[PDB]
Parts: structure tokens; C-alpha cells; sequence
């Protein structure tokens, strides 16, 4: 009843930017973490930065504050600002929520993906 | 040696009055006895009660006998009894004239009572000479006798007015019952925790904190429906604690061991989410997995202190008749608590617990709907706390107001509420274990 769309993605040049958009269709619980998730082939499936309904955040160490999540309140969007790329960030990313309108356990929700492919 | 019909009655009668031990046990006031109640020896030896019985018996019994050897014990009793009885110039012409069924009646009492204290009942006596019953059944109604022990009374003195043995068949049936229910709540609580103890021992991704924080809840639990709710399910169905002194200060402190165990866990529980719900990231960052079971084993060593220090400490003991007679009676074990420790221990097992998680819970859904402008998620606050209020709070405010005002809460209305909170701890697996890799989970083990 409630699913992400995601969109942003495509392919640049080495030091390049891109802003991503996640819309959670849908309305679900108040407090919530939405962020973004990626993995490489033979790598596996990693943070990248996340944000919490109050606005707490957290960044993957692979980001110098070269990227910054943020959300927009009065709607269910987070937004993944992608600057200064280098080669070793091609991934699908995907956009997922935390809901936790079930209180003793998670419940996840998960975008399809958006390929991101950057050259040098 | 030889049976009859009615005397197998009269054994059947008094073994739900008094109950059966076939082996040596002692009495109110230290001295072994077997079968009925039937006294071996004063002698503080166990060897020379042995002695006795198998010169009575005429077997090697080393203390343990069967049934059909406590009838000859019984029965011995019983000649003993109306022997005394034809030699009371009181109770003589009333024995004479009764039925059988009604002369198992006067029996009882005097077993009860003595031959003596039967003897001055002289105007119930006469009335059931006269074959007055109902009136006769009213008059002992009123006695001191009733007043004392009202439930064997009341079967007693159903035996006199109808002649039957109505009152005895209809305490055989209503036992059966309960022993069906209770065995029924029992076989819920273990097999609810058991299938969430090994769903999170044998799934890998089960393995959170917040999982590793229901475990120990499911296993407090679990304990209750094995040791506690089982035995405290005999006293229902027979009257009586049939396991000893010792057992019975060591079931009792196990008892309240699991339940403070148990819902310090809901409140460990309560707290964690809401410190993973509102701040996730300083959550991670600061519950590590030695802090977590750090949490744990503190709930259970503070369980441990409130449950088995005091209690074999006999801290708790009251000073009155009715706690120096439970004390005294190893077929007794009412928790018969002083006033302190039956506020101290309700205040750290459930009344901490509880406002804390009232809080918790509370501040978690003011911070909902501060950024809303669903209930979905407080139906489910409805009864996390619902549920466990509804089963505790009965409990311990009759608890407390029985510490100041014992005439207020009567045993049968203090037993329901006990049973009430014995009901959470089938609740609660059913209550917060309901994720998708939970149900999930469920489904893999029972297929
Ligand atoms: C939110 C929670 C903690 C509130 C519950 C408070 C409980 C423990 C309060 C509410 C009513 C209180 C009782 C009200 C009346 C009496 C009779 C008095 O002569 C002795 C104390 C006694 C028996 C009180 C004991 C404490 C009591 C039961
Ligand atoms: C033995 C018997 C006889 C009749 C009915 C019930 C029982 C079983 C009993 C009362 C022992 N259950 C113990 C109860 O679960 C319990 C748990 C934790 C506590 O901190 C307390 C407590 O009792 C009151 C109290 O003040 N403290
Ligand atoms: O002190 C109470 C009472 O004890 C005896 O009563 C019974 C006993 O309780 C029964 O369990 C049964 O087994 O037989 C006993 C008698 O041997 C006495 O009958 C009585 O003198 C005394 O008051
Ligand atoms: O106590 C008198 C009052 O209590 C009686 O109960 C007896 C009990 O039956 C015996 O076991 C005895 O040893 O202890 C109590 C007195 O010591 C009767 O229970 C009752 O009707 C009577 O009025
Ligand atoms: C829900 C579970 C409730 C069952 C509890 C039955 C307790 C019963 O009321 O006890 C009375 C007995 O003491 C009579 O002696
Ligand atoms: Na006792």
C-alpha cells in the first residue's frame, strides 16, 4: 500500500554531482528513518547516509560531507546530494525507510534501485 | 487387613478433607506421620518411625507404602474412633441411631475436632438424634467450627442433612475441571516461550539486541510455566501444599524470581525501543552487546535479591496466629508477609516497572504526533500496556491493601488476581514477538 520511487541516477565524470529524490507514497508512521543504501558487484550491500524523522543523520565514512542526506517535512522525501565522485562509487542505490509503526520491531521498506556509474 | 464399602467411603471422604501421603511426613508440630494423618511416633528419629510402620504393616516399607496399606493405617483409625465414641455417654445415643453415611460425618468432626470437642455440640446432637436435619444443618452453620474452616464444614454438614455423599462428588468434579484448565494454561505458556527461545537460538538474523532482550523474558516465563504455575496449580485442585516446607519456601521464592524477572524485562524492553525509535543513531552507538546482556543480568540479580535472599532469609515473615500457623502447617504455604516486604518487594517488582514503562510508552506517541501534522502503533500501545496492566495491577493492589487491611482481601479473590499475572506470561510472547522474521520464523519450526 505504500511504495518508494527513486530517481537521480545516470552516469558522470569523475568530480560530479547529482541529487537523488525518494517519494514514499503512501502514508506511514511518524517516526521513521529514510536513507540510502548501495552495492557493487563483488562487494556487498552498504550504508551511505540515513535520516531520522527529528533530523538526526548519520554518513558512511566513505563521505567527507561530500554527500548530505536531507529530508523535506510535509512530505515523505529524502534527498542524497552526490558531489566531488570518485571512480569507487559505482553502485545501484536504493532508497529505503525504517517504519516503526510496529513497536518492538522494524518494518522495511525498499526502493528497486537507480543505477550510478561514474568515470574518471 | 479386611475392607468394606463403607469404609472405603470414609477413607475416600477424608482423603479430600486432609489428602494422602504414602510417604513419612511430619505433622503441625514436628512429628512423623504417614497414610491420613495417621501419627507413627512423638520420637525424633525417622529410623524408629520406620520401625513402627513396618510393625503396623507388616512389611519392609523404608517409609514408602501403598494405598490399600494407608486403608489398614485408616482404618484402625477409624475403630478407634467409634470405640471412644460408644464410650461417650454424649455421642453414644447419636451414633447409635444415624445412618452410615451420616456416621462418616460424625467421624469426620471427630477426626477434626476430638471426641471431646464433638461432645458439646449437645443440641446439634440432639437434633440429628431427633433426625432434624435441616435444622440441625442450620444450627452448625452458625458454629465456631464453621466459622474456622467454612469449606469442610459446609461438606460435612451437607453429609448430615442429605445422607449423601454429595458435597464429596461434587468437590471430585469441580477438582478434575480445574486440573483440565490449569494444565491447559500451563501447556501454553511453555509451548509459547519454548517455540521463541529456539526461533531466536537457531535463526541468524534474530539475533538483535532487541531480541536478545526478549530471550530472557521468554525464559522468565518459560521457568513460570514449568516450576511455578504447575505447582501452584496442586494447591487449587487439592487444598493443600502436598511438597514440603522446604519445597514450598523454595517454590515460593522461585515464584517471585521469574515475575520480577519477568516484567523488569517488559521495562528493560519498554525503554530500549524508545531509545532505538527516537535517537537510532546514538542508540547504536551506545547499547553495545556487553551492555545489553549487562542489563539482563542485572535484572535477574536484582530478581535474585528481592526473591531468594529475603525469602530464606525469612524476612518476610508476619508475627500474628494465622502466619506462625502457616509456618508451623507443612501442608500450608500462604505467603503470609509482613507489611514492609510486601511493599518493598511490590514497589521493585512491579511498581517501578510499571510507571516507567507508563512513561516511556507515553512519550513515545507526544513525539508522534508532533510531526503528523498512526494508531495503528498506539492500538499497539494500547495493550503492551493494556494487557500487562490488566494482569498485574489486579494483583498488587489487592497486595498492598492486604498489608495494611487483611480482612479486605479473601484468599479465593487474592488467588484470581495471582493467576492473572500468571496469565502474562502466555501473553507476552504473543505480544512482542509478532515482527515478519518472527511469524516467518514460527512457521519454519512447525513445518
Ligand atoms: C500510579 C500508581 C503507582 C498508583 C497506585 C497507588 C496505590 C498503591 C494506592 C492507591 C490507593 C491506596 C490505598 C487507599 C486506602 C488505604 C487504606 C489505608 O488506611 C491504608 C493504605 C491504603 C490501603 C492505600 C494503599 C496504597 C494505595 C493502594
Ligand atoms: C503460595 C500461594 C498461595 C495462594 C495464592 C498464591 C500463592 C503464590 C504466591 C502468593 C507465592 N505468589 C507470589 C506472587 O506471584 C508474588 C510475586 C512477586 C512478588 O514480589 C510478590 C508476590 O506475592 C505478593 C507480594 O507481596 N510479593
Ligand atoms: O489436633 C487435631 C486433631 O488431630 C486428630 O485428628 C485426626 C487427624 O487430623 C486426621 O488427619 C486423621 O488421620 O486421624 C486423626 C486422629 O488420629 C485427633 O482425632 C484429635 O484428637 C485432634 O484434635
Ligand atoms: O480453635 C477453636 C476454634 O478452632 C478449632 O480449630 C482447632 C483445630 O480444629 C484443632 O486442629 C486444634 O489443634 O487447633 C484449633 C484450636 O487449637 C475449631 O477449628 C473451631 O470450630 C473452634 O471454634
Ligand atoms: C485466567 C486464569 C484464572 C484461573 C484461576 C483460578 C483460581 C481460583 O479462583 O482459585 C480459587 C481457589 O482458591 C479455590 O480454593
Ligand atoms: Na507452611
Amino acid at each position: 500500500q505504500v511504495q518508494l520511487q527513486e530517481s537521480g541516477g545516470g552516469l558522470v565524470q569523475a568530480g560530479g554531482s547529482l541529487r537523488l529524490s525518494c517519494a514514499a507514497s503512501g502514508s506511514i508512521f511518524a517516526l521513521n528513518i529514510m536513507g540510502w543504501y548501495r552495492q557493487a558487484p563483488g562487494k556487498q550491500r552498504e550504508l551511505v547516509a540515513a535520516i531520522h524523522s527529528g533530523g538526526t543523520t548519520n554518513y558512511a565514512n566513505s563521505v567527507k560531507g561530500r554527500f548530505t542526506i536531507s529530508r523535506d517535512n510535509a512530505a515523505n522525501t529524502v534527498y542524497l546530494q552526490m558531489n566531488s565522485l570518485k571512480p569507487e562509487d559505482t553502485a545501484v542505490y536504493y532508497c529505503n525507510v525504517k517504519d516503526f509503526g510496529a513497536i518492538i520491531y522494524d518494518y522495511d521498506y525498499w526502493g528497486q534501485g537507480t543505477q550510478v556509474t561514474v568515470s574518471s | 487387613d479386611y475392607k468394606d464399602d463403607d469404609d472405603a467411603n470414609i477413607f475416600e471422604m477424608l482423603r479430600i478433607d486432609e489428602g494422602l501421603r504414602l510417604k513419612i511426613y511430619k505433622d503441625t508440630e514436628g512429628y512423623y506421620t504417614i497414610g491420613i494423618g495417621h501419627l507413627l511416633t512423638k520420637s525424633p528419629s525417622l529410623n524408629a518411625a520406620k520401625s513402627e510402620l513396618d510393625k503396623a504393616i507388616g512389611r519392609n516399607t523404608n517409609g514408602v507404602i501403598t494405598k490399600d496399606e494407608a486403608e489398614k493405617l485408616f482404618n484402625q483409625d477409624v475403630d478407634a474412633a467409634v470405640r471412644g465414641i460408644l464410650r461417650n455417654a454424649k455421642l453414644k445415643p447419636v451414633y447409635d441411631s444415624l445412618d452410615a453415611v451420616r456416621r462418616a460425618a460424625l467421624i469426620n468432626m471427630v477426626f477434626q475436632m476430638g471426641e471431646t470437642g464433638v461432645a458439646g455440640f449437645t443440641n446439634s446432637l440432639r437434633m440429628l438424634q431427633q433426625k432434624r436435619w435441616d435444622e440441625a444443618a442450620v444450627n452448625l452453620a452458625k458454629s465456631r467450627w464453621y466459622n474456622q474452616t467454612p469449606n469442610r464444614a459446609k461438606r460435612v454438614i451437607t453429609t448430615f442433612r442429605t445422607g449423601t455423599w454429595d458435597a464429596y462428588a461434587a468437590s471430585q468434579q469441580w477438582t478434575a475441571g480445574m486440573g483440565l484448565l490449569m494444565a491447559l494454561i500451563v501447556l501454553l505458556i511453555v509451548a509459547g516461550n519454548v517455540l521463541v527461545i529456539v526461533a531466536i537460538a537457531k535463526t541468524p538474523r534474530l539475533q538483535t539486541l532487541t531480541n536478545l532482550f526478549i530471550m530472557s523474558l521468554a525464559s522468565a516465563d518459560l521457568v513460570m510455566g514449568l516450576l511455578v504455575v504447575p505447582f501452584g496449580a496442586t494447591i487449587v485442585v487439592w487444598g493443600r501444599w502436598e511438597y514440603g516446607s522446604f519445597f514450598c519456601e523454595l517454590w515460593t521464592s522461585v515464584d517471585v524470581l521469574c515475575v520480577t524477572a519477568s516484567i523488569e524485562t517488559l521495562c528493560v524492553i519498554a525503554l530500549d525501543r524508545y531509545l532505538a525509535i527516537t535517537s537510532p543513531f546514538r542508540y547504536q552507538s551506545l547499547l553495545t552487546r556487553a551492555r545489553a546482556r549487562g542489563l539482563v543480568c542485572t535484572v535477574w540479580a536484582i530478581s535474585a535479591l528481592v526473591s531468594f535472599l529475603p525469602i530464606l532469609m525469612h524476612w518476610w515473615r508476619a508475627e500474628s496466629d494465622e502466619a506462625r500457623r502457616c509456618y508451623n502447617d507443612p501442608k500450608c504455604c500462604d505467603f503470609v508477609t509482613n507489611r514492609a516486604y510486601a511493599i518493598a518487594s511490590s514497589v521493585v517488582s512491579f511498581y517501578v516497572p510499571l510507571c516507567i514503562m507508563a512513561f516511556v510508552y507515553l512519550r513515545v506517541f507526544r513525539e508522534a504526533q508532533k510531526q503528523v501534522k498512526e494508531q495503528k502503533a498506539l492500538k499497539t500501545l494500547g495493550i503492551i500496556m493494556g494487557v500487562f496492566t490488566l494482569c498485574w495491577l489486579p494483583f498488587f493492589l489487592a497486595n498492598v491493601v492486604k498489608a495494611f487491611h487483611r480482612e479486605l482481601v479473601p484468599d479465593r479473590l487474592f488467588v484470581f488476581f495471582n493467576w492473572l499475572g500468571y496469565a502474562n506470561s502466555a501473553f507476552n510472547p504473543i505480544i512482542y514477538c509478532r515482527s515478519p522474521d518472527f511469524r516467518k520464523a514460527f512457521q519454519g519450526l512447525l513445518c
